[PDB]
Formats: C-alpha cells, structure tokens, sequence
C-alpha cells in the first residue's frame, strides 16, 4: 500500500481538492483507495466529496475504540472502489492510533491511503506525513505558499518516520495549483519552472484555476467526475502519472 | 446552477 | 484598546490580506495600530507587509524572554502609526501561552495603540485559539464557498464559548462578517453563493466585501498591503472596511456588476 | 512585473 500525504503548510491551496480529485482518480483506475481527513475540529474533505450527511463515527471514533473501521469508513456512492474516512469535531490523534488504523486499511487490502492532511506544521499535519511513503506538496505560484511549502519539506525530511530512522526517504512530488499561463507571462505570477528552482522537485502535476472547481465543491462533487473542465483534466493527468505512466504537461502554456 | 444545491447543503449542517 | 481578531477556521480566505490591508488602512487613520501574526512555525504576515528582512525578534521570543517588545516590534516604514509583531518559528504548540500573550496585549495598551489587530492562523486548535481568545471584536473572513461558510460556522461556536468573554459572562465578542473573493458575475450565472445567502446562514453583521481582484496577487508579491494601491477595487473596499470599523457607514460597492 | 519581485525576495527567505 503506497500511504501518500497531500500536504501544503499554507492553507488553502488545494489540498482537499487534490485530496479528493485524485482518490477518486486513483479509484476510477481501479485501485481500492481510502482518502482521510486529518483535520482537527473541522471537516472539509466529507464537503468536498459529496457524503456531509452519511457521516456517523469519524477517524478520532476509531482511534479511541468508540467505532470500527468498518463503521467509520463511508463507500463512495458515485465512484466504485473509493472510501472516505472522516475527520474528527473536537478541539485526540496518537501516534500509535493513527499506526493501528492504518495497519487495519493495509489489510483491507487498500492500495492507497490517501492522507488530506490539513495546513500547519503542528499536531495534526505533522500526523499525516509521519507515516507517509509518498508527499504531494500542493503549492501556488504565490509567496506565502512558496515559503510555507519550503518549511514543510525540512519537516518531511526529518520529522518524518522514515527520516527518524534512516529508511528511504519519502518521495516528493510538487502539485503546482492554480496555475495561470497567462498571468504569468503579463508578469504577475511566478511561473512554473520560478517554483521549481526554488522548491527543487519532481513536478508531479499543474493543475489550472479553474471555475469548475467552485462549481464541483458546491455540488459536493469532485473535479476530476467532470469532464469538461481542465482542472479536471489536470488533475486525471496527474493520477496517471502516480501509477507510472508519463504525460504531457498540458495547461501550462497559454 | 450549483450555487443553489450549496446553499440547501449547508443550511442543513448548519 | 479595541483588540479584533481576524479569524476564519478555513485556510486561505484571505485573513492575512485582509489583516494587513485592515491595519494598514487604520494607521492610515491616524489610529496608532499593531498587526500581531498569531501563527505558530509559519511567517506569512511579514512576508505580505514587506518586512521579511528586518525580522530579528518575534512574538514567542518576547513571550520566553529573549527579546523586549521594542525589540520584537517593526516600525512600517511606509505608512506612519504602523507596527508589525512577527510570527515565531518554531513547531512547539506550547510556546504561545495564555498569561504570555495576556502580558504582550497590556504592554500594547500601556504602549497607547488604538488597534491591536490579531492576525489568526487557520484551524481551531492552538494559535487560532489564541488569538481570539482576548478579542473584542472578531472579523469573520468567508469566501462564497461551502467548506469556508462552514469553517466559518464553527468558528462563531468556538468564539462564544471559548473567548474570555464568553467563559466569564462578560459583553460577547462582538462580530461582523468580511466576505471575501466575492464575484458578482458568478453569482447571477449561479456558480457562487451570493452575499445573501452567506447572510442567512452565517447570521452577522456585514462589515465588509472583498472583490476577487488580481491587485491582490501583485501585492503580496512586492509586500505591499492592496489597499495602498489605489487603483484596486480590493483595496478600495478594505478601506470602506476600515471606515466602517471607525463607525462611518459607507454603501457596499462591488456587489452589483 | 512584480513576479520578478518575488522570486528574489523568495530567495533570500528560503
Ligand atoms: N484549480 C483551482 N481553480 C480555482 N479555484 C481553486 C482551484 N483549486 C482550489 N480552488 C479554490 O481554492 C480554495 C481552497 O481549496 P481547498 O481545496 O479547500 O484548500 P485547502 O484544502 O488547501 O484548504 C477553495 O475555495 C477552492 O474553490
Ligand atoms: N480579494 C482577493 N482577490 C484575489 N485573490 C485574493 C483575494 N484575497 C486573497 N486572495 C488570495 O487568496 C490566497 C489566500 O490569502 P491569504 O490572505 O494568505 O489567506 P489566509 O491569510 O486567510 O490564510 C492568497 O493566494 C491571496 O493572493
């Protein structure tokens, strides 16, 4: 099972909606896939993919023995193969809690747990990446962001628990968001290769600002089951790329 | 029209 | 000493935009204010300001003792009456403490600001927590989206049970509803929860809208607050916010389009 | 062009 965190430091750039699209992606593809929200008293990824009202035991349930995996874990209505754990509502997360749960989706037979962690570097994003074997930087071509995802890969690179211990790192992918060729051009946007030379990874995808994605959220369904929008498109393309297979980077020139 | 189906959405939760 | 929190629970709304834009605006008044960046391992508001450079000293330093608050505080050298308290930079949640930051806002007020503007992170949890606590008045920063109204929803139960008012029977916080990115050309396509219906479910006062603006991506990018920038519609609508707070009513522009 | 701007205040920070 490859557990890969969707991480930021900045606050909304697009986590949830990476989170989301690219679980159902992955889904899509076949893979059994559970995406969880390590949010803190708050609960954004059961929004974004649509299930706000079948949500009855959470990830903090589970953890403090109150619920199964089984009866916490949502299944996707719209999308085969796709499952939802959502996240807690008080102001909770051990380490050791958050390692049986995901030991228990391992045997499940789970192929990827995707980890919607939220913005910081405190309790609850530093949970999600302890565990990761993957890391999707989710960044925009914007100051804050650039700066807050830098610190976020000194902490990937040692508070990790693949860090901690000497093992193989965690591979690192940037997820350039909301993207705009033609902004960048005119001058007012820090372009695509401006990101990579100063946050010095693999670029894993680009995904354009897109007013689909306002639309999708409203709907409460994920960007990626829309096929029309390019952010959509972007986002599919990506998913492709997670499993191998090479694709060219569209939605970058205008 | 989506701007519709979020504010039922959210009435409810809220 | 009016302390206002800005607040939100959802990441990027525009909190920092607007706590920026909002102090600015005020020591534009004549009102002597400092903009305090509550975020615990992450500086973003000297980075939006245009300070980033002269940061020796921040917030937890002055809290632990390392550092007096002249030596932590940076005198904007843009627009006089303005000062900046940077964010710390490490990942202990500890670090902000309830009698630390108490100790910090009375020697503000024995320092004679007008606005302490609270400049919150995202979450419920410590630094947002924190920042809140102490308000008088909160300024609750929504974008016409649904994780960012319900976000808001949860912040409202948390400011009337968990600020120093609330816990101790005093006047409640009293708050207002800065509604930002808004864009009235989607809401009649009806791809965007209008104005109206973030009022009926977020039930306040609105004090402020913030037009989607490309002005603000050029602002930061330079470190430049937008509301120094004249010719932005984001800027123009942070000042009515400003006179809005000093008690003047302006109509609400960039509603209609 | 203030993404010129940027990009070295980046810089410097990171
Ligand atoms: N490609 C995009 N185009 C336009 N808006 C986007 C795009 N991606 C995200 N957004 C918007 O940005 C905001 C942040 O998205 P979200 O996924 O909630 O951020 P986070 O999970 O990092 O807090 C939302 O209001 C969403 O509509
Ligand atoms: N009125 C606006 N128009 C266009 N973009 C905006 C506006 N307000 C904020 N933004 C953008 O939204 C993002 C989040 O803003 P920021 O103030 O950093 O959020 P927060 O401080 O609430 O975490 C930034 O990329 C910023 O450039």
């Amino acid at each position: 099972a490859r557990i890969i965190v969707v991480t930021s430091g900045k606050g909304g750039v697009g986590k949830t909606t990476s989170s989301a699209a690219i679980a159902t992606g992955l889904a899509q593809k076949g893979k059994k896939t559970v995406v969880i929200d390590f949010a803190i008293g708050l609960r954004n990824l059961d929004l974004i993919m649509g299930c706000e009202r079948r949500v009855v035991y959470d990830f903090v349930n589970v953890i403090q023995g109150d619920a199964t995996l089984n009866q916490a874990l949502i299944k996707d209505k719209r999308t085969e193969n796709l499952y939802i754990l959502p996240a807690s509502q008080t102001r909770a997360l051990t380490r050791e809690g958050v390692a049986k749960v995901l030991d228990d989706l391992k045997a499940m037979d789970f192929e990827f747990i995707v980890c919607d962690s939220p913005a910081g570097i405190e309790t609850g994003a530093l949970m999600a990446l302890y565990f990761a074997d993957e890391a999707i930087i989710t960044t925009n071509p914007e100051v804050s962001s650039v700066r807050d995802s830098d610190r976020i890969l000194g902490i990937l690179a040692s508070k990790s628990r693949r860090a901690e211990n000497g093992e193989e790192p965690i591979k690192e992918h940037l997820l350039l968001t909301r993207y705009n060729p033609g902004r960048v051009s005119r001058g007012d946007m820090l372009s695509m290769e401006d990101v990579l030379e100063i946050l010095r990874i693999k670029l894993v995808g680009v995904i354009p600002e897109d007013q689909s994605v306002l639309r999708a959220s409203n709907q409460g369904e994920p960007v990626i089951l829309d096929i029309n929008a390019d952010a959509g498109k972007a986002y599919a393309d990506t998913v492709e790329r997670l499993l191998g297979e090479e694709r060219p980077f569209r939605f970058i020139e205008e | 029209n989506t701007a519709n189906i979020a504010k039922e959405r959210l009435q409810i939760i809220v």
